């Protein structure tokens, strides 16, 4: 995740070394922008599960004693 | 009989908390579909289904690297397939939608989704294509200023290990020429547009915690009455703090006045500051009019419910739920008049 | 002569078997049961029950696949995933989904994938699932819908006398509270649960809980959308639950007029669905009462002139299990 | 300092002694007890309480007419008729009526003719009796009145959070029902009783009972006269109880603002009387609560714009017993 | 300063922590808790308990992975598989096995396979496993045993007042029947369960269940191999239970001499384990009792001259947890 962000941002920095202004730079920066947003949503989902593991466990197993939620 | 809503965004597909408020306004909750691809950008609610415009992408991640096009570029998106599926979704026909996984970057096998009660299309080109623009029953675009956007990038996306501070400024400067010509001129088509700017109360610190936000609403839109402050058509500068309401630094400021927005007639609502507590949150909402609210304090209840989400006390989320309630009032009037003709 | 199946052999599933057995001239022939415990348990817990007593029927197993009740053979297949069930082999027409998880269209449709012509969900359906309650919108049912939901025992008790209150008196806004018996979801001793309130011991505590019952009455009566909301209190009684609902009516009335409005409504349009009791009674007296809602005549009182409080007793398992049988009878009446 | 005796060593009588024991520099000094049970039972049941646990003090009988609690000796007498009681000899200034038998001014005035200066009763009085609630009406007490009442366990819980709603919002009319724990008046198993709903087994039933609490708060707040009504529901829990109140206010408001009004008033002038609970909780977590009322913030809920529902918790045995101590301290402070 | 952690945060897991918190000076330090539970979920169940009352501490969550208890922070890992648990990373010495699903050597070894140096099973272990009871079998323990099992709730009660009975009177034969309080094993209402007796509603009625505790005393007292057996009866009370032992002693004796033996044995040999009670109490008064057994003196009868019936109470949740805490101290002192 973050290791592939570091590889992408290093290569994007190196690709802009050949061209101060070109369409290859905007190609390299567009990817790095998408990868960073992708790491952000993975970071949020990892944090969201850590506080409440059971709702993710109840997602797959709703019949167990911890997960049953009957109304009335 | 479904309803199409268009929202343009730059930060991410569903990354904005705008969608969380809108689903909760007209649904219990929203979730990704059960099973299928774990990277499906679609969200499913009881009445709402979010659609990602990144999915209607002509080229995979590997393909765009060998071309000059960016993700925001029109050639990378294919509007020809997008309009076909949306028009089929509009009448109530099942569709097959490809998936653009942000992690892998390769177009996955298409997922099928059923016609929703309310359809929203999040992305970057809802109103860019003129054919799709007609299908839209409501048009939203929130403008994020470069100063506050760069501020938001640092405060949230700098923590990634690879990024450097000046490297982030190198990213949005490369994105600026493509975004300025192809994404920015969509402001005229938008029925309602939200600007965010640095505050003028405090000495212009660019943290983005307390920002300045304007709500620009097109007037003359059917099933849409703009929110006004104490008088429709006049110009008002109101500071709520005083004898009965006392609050601390920085403070709260408002500005309601008419404007001309790209040869259109609009009325703007400005809010500058942040909410310190509940007492001024009701005080502000109480004095606003044409809220399209079912009961007293509905805006406050939806904001306190989602208070932990970012920007829930600085006015960004406040106008997001106000716009969110407006889509509901637009929805209920429209389906009733359609039902009389139906 | 409809072949009906039972997918959840819990508290409601066993009552459905007891309610179908006691009935005469029912178009349902129960031939299939799906308990995760197996044939050995389903033979036993049906025979002896703590709240209903011993079944007056020779319930004994017949092989390791089926059980026999009073000569009639019912098949017991144990499978957690419903898609692999041999519903098409048996050719069952309806499925009584009493498990309590498959409350969505995608989950309950796995029965339809197994060859089931129709599925009845004993829980209030999640999403755009048509909710029909017996006695209010029963005639709105058409055979076209493959999946239908019978609403909550609170709603099954709340909807009938609210229909009487809304029509004859005119209701503006109402608040509801239900003192409910404890259910299988609650833990016996304190342990982890999704809801921290439910996680506490049911036998020793008054457990408040969230219910969508008052919001679910909007589905059966379109007028009441946005007019009601409610909470539930889970008291240490096993079977009998009581609900009290206070409304703000439009027509100025007094207390005994509300009771007299529930008597003519009982005999005329809700006979067998709603009753009124004029004697000092407690929870245990209303055991095995087929009436989905039973008003307590002594306790209703109106404060002011247009704020009406009326409380009513009902059996959560048995009274609601009968309504499922009535609903399935309506389904069997309108076939193809 | 002030000689105080207890007539009736019931649940309130036992809770009074232990709440008084935990106090610091309390002016009252308990000198006598009047329970028909005898010294062996009073000494034993004081030490070992089933609901409150054991007493963290040394309790041993002193001689055969008195008990010694943590060194302090307390005379114990047993008599049904209060006129024969020796309040002249012991010179008792304040006698507490925990029997629940003498609630009329004629009957409960026998202690004065026995030699007692002032009698306060633990129940709502019958006839003309001044009824006070600490934090609402206890600031308007005149020493000349020799017979006083601390209102019931519900009425003491109602009045504080009801007073805030009338002052801040203004109430038009309201109703309540209190899901009360069971008490000593109910029969353990079904046997003869003048109130037939109390005859039923309290351990297995939801006993509904008429109450005077909603009507008694009109004695405490004069502008609320003829605007509240309520009935009680007794469920099989030993100690803790809840009360929910629905009122039609005048000022338009919503749910969270009422909690903000309750939280602000709980810190400002009802400190130690009202507390707002923000966690998902349950009855036993409010065992031995010192507040007269603890609002549950999660369940507060409004409908329309002016109908407010509020759920509150109270310890009927202990939390009410603390207010009897605090009211008796009030009498002793301006005792002249 | 011995680093220990808990694998099950149920009744015995929570009671263990609060029993450890009451100790004035202990060599145990808790760092991690493994459970199917969140941080807000585990903290709220620790502070508020329907049985023992509110925990007298300052319990709050510190982060999304740990809780704060009276100023001390403990991480809350959540993984049902023990072999994938982070024990070596936190530095755990022993692990309290309170799940009840790992009582075999194959299963309970998944902790030492993951980085534990010892585990304590809170149940009668399956197969060849050391079974130790404090005050009776505490001495016969070495550092060699990697897995040890503290016996069941009523075994830690039955062994103390039998060890004195067997040595001073001699036990020819006997039986036992403990009227036990309902546990998390039974079901609230009638639901699916493999034990057709326990499958029925626990709060409503009496449930007979088999027990191995009568046989399990031969593991700590080998002088009783094949002389004691008995059953248990689940009754609708939440916590505290009572035991009834009728043995055919060899030496002729009367009733008052039986109580005299327990009084003298409690003063020196079993000080802290066994106690005698003389007042007419009921179940709820024995809550949070640290003694594994409190003999009811006025109930001890003798029939003929050689049949002795004794009745004793015990807090299975609290008293047995204290024995786990006391037995965990024995592991630390012999490290
Ligand atoms: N009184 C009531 O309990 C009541 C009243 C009205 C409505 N309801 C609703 O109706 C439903 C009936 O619930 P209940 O009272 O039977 O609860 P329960 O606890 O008795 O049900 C448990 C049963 O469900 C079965 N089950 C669980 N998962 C399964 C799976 N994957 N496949 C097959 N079977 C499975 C098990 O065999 C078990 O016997 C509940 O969801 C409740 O919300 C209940
Ligand atoms: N439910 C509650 O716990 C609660 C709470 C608040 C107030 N109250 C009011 O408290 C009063 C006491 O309640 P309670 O349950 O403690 O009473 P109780 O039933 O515990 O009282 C019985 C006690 O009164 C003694 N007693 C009875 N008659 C007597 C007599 N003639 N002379 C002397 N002693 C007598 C009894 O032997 C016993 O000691 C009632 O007035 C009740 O309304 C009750
Ligand atoms: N009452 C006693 O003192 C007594 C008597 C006999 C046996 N025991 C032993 O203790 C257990 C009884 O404890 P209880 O029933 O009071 O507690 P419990 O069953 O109420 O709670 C156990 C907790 O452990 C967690 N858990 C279950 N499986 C797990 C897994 N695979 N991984 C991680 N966590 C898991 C659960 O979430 C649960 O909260 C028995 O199974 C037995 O091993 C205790």
């Amino acid at each position: 995740i973050s290791d592939v962000v570091e590889k992408s941002i290093k290569e994007a920095q190196e690709t802009c070394a050949g061209d101060p202004v070109s369409g290859e730079c905007v190609a390299a920066w567009d990817e790095v922008e998408e990868l960073s947003a992708a790491a952000s949503h993975a970071r949020d989902k990892k944090k969201a599960d850590g506080s409440d593991p059971l709702e993710e466990y109840c997602k797959d197993n709703p019949e167990t004693n911890e997960c049953r939620t009957y109304d009335n | 009989e479904t309803i199409v809503i268009g929202l343009a965004a730059d930060s991410g597909c569903g990354k904005s908390t705008f969608m969380r408020r809108l689903t909760s306004v007209f649904g219990g909750a929203a979730k990704p579909p059960k099973g299928g691809n774990p990277d499906s950008n679609t969200l499913i609610s009881d009445t709402t289904t979010v659609i990602c415009l990144d999915d209607y992408h002509s080229l995979d991640r590997y393909g765009r690297k060998e071309q000059k096009v960016t993700a925001l570029d029109p050639r990378a998106n294919d509007f020809d397939l997008m309009y076909e599926q949306v028009k089929a979704l509009k009448n109530g026909i099942a569709v097959e939608k490809p998936i653009y996984n942000h992690v892998t970057g390769l177009l996955d096998p298409p997922e099928l989704i059923q016609p929703p009660k309310i359809l929203v299309i999040e992305g970057l080109h809802p109103m860019f294509d003129e054919r799709v623009r007609d299908l839209l029953d409501f048009s939203i675009y929130l403008d994020i200023s470069n100063e506050v956007k760069f501020a938001w990038k640092i405060q949230r996306d700098m923590a990634e290990r690879g990024h450097s501070l000046e490297s982030i400024k190198a990213s949005i400067e490369a994105r600026k020429p493509d975004f300025d010509a192809f994404i920015d001129p969509q402001k005229q088509y938008a029925d309602a547009v939200i600007e965010v700017l640095p505050t003028t109360l405090i000495p212009d610190d660019n943290e983005g915690k307390v920002l300045r936000v304007r709500l620009i609403m097109k007037e003359g839109v059917k099933y849409f009455s703009p929110v006004y402050l104490f008088d429709e058509g006049s110009t008002i500068s109101w500071i709520p703090c005083g004898r009965k309401l006392t609050c601390s630094y920085p403070g709260i400021k408002f500005n309601y006045e008419p404007d001309s927005y790209f040869d259109h007639e609009v009325s703007v609502l400005e809010m500058d500051g942040q909410f310190d507590r509940l007492d001024e949150l009701i005080y502000v909402e109480s004095h606003l009019s044409n809220l399209s609210t079912k009961f007293y304090g509905e805006v406050t209840q939806q904001m306190l419910k989602h208070a932990d989400f970012p920007g829930s006390n600085n006015g960004t989320g406040l106008f997001q739920t106000i716009v969110g309630l407006k889509i509901r009032d637009l929805y209920e009037q429209l389906i009733a008049n359609k039902a009389t003709a139906r | 002569k409809l072949k009906v199946a039972i997918n959840g052999f819990g508290r409601i599933g066993r009552n459905f078997l007891r309610c179908w057995h006691g009935r005469k001239d029912s178009p349902l022939d129960i031939i299939a049961i799906n308990d995760t415990g197996g044939v050995k348990q389903a033979s036993h817990l049906l025979k002896y029950d703590s709240t209903l007593g011993i079944f007056d029927a020779d319930v004994k197993p017949s092989g390791e696949t089926a059980i026999s009740v009073d000569g009639k053979i019912i098949q017991v297949v144990s499978n957690r995933n419903p898609s692999l069930l041999p519903w098409k082999e048996l050719g069952i027409d309806i499925v009584i989904e009493g498990t309590g998880v498959f409350v969505d269209r995608e989950g309950a449709g796995k029965h339809i994938e197994a060859g089931a012509k129709k599925v009845i969900i004993t829980a209030p359906g999640k999403g755009d699932i048509p909710t029909y309650v017996v006695g209010v919108n029963a005639d709105a049912y058409s055979h076209d819908e493959p999946i239908i939901s019978n609403a909550s025992c609170t709603t099954n008790c709340l909807a009938p006398f609210v229909k009487v209150l809304d029509q004859k008196f005119g209701i503006i806004k109402g608040t509801m509270t239900t003192t409910h018996s404890y259910t299988g979801d609650q833990r016996l001793l304190d342990a982890s649960h999704r809801d921290l309130r439910r996680a506490r011991a049911a036998a020793l505590n008054i457990v408040p809980t969230s219910t969508g019952a008052a919001k679910a009455v909007a589905l059966v009566l379109p007028n009441l959308k946005g007019k009601l909301n409610g909470i539930a209190l889970r008291v240490p009684t096993p079977n009998v639950s009581v609900v009290d609902l206070v409304v703000q009516v439009s027509k100025k009335t007094f207390a005994e007029e509300v009771n007299a409005a529930f008597r003519d409504s009982a005999e005329k349009e809700l006979k067998g669905i709603l009753d009124v009791c004029d004697e000092p009674l407690v929870s245990v007296d209303f055991r095995c009462s087929d009436f989905s809602t039973t008003i307590d005549s002594s306790l209703t009182m109106v404060m002011g002139d247009d704020m009406v409080k009326v409380i009513a007793w009902y059996d959560n398992e048995w009274g609601y299990s009968q309504r499922v049988v009535d609903l399935a009878d309506i389904v069997a009446n309108n076939w193809k």
